[PDB]
């Protein structure tokens, strides 16, 4: 049961920034007034996104 | 988040694992030692000073 929705107008995406986004929590440990860093998967600032 | 560290690194918060508990460390004592006593020529009077 599904319906093909051919309608749809091809056109490429356009391209904006990633300022300030991507960031998130690393673990379940609560940190509080500490500088701690760590290696994990994580999105670039200022870099290119769709 | 079930664990935590403070700015030494050390796990000085933990959560309850049965309710939404939370404790932290506040120490129930601690003490020094060190003894200050003359010559044994002179006398022998000790006194320890924590
Ligand atoms: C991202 O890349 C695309 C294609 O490489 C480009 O057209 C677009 O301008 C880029 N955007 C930025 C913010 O650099």
């Amino acid at each position: 049961q599904c319906v093909n929705l051919t309608t749809r107008t091809q056109l490429p995406p356009a391209y904006t920034n990633s300022f300030t986004r991507g960031v998130y929590y690393p673990d379940k440990v609560f940190r509080s007034s500490v500088l701690h860093s760590t290696q994990d998967l994580f999105l670039p600032f200022f870099s290119n996104v769709t | 988040q079930q664990f935590g560290r403070d700015i030494a690194d050390t796990t000085d918060a933990v959560r309850d694992p049965q309710t939404l508990e939370i404790l932290d460390i506040t120490p129930c004592s601690f003490g020094g030692v060190s003894v200050i006593t003359p010559g044994t020529n002179t006398s022998n009077q000790v006194a320890v000073l924590y």
